[PDB]
């Protein structure tokens, strides 16, 4: 999930936008 | 601000800034 | 911190603190 | 929604918790 992708590893705009409504 | 390790309040802040009026879900 | 007007990043911060490991949805 | 209840008017823990997963 987001913690694994953005906290434990380097985040990306691509991945952040997948959590926008 | 997005291409780095973002944890806790820092991650929520990034979601807030990126998503704008869409809002977002934070599911840790 | 919760019983006041909370807008924008201030509201997201309150949700983050209140909801903890549950996370939350922000749907403005 | 949350903006009307917590931003335009005074928020509450009761209402904030309704937005937790």
């Amino acid at each position: 999930g987001i913690v694994e992708q953005c906290c434990t590893s380097i985040c990306s705009l691509y991945q952040l936008e997948n959590y926008c409504n | 601000f997005v291409n780095q390790h973002l944890c806790g309040s820092h991650l929520v802040e990034a979601l807030y800034l990126v998503c704008g009026e869409r809002g977002f879900f934070y599911t840790p």
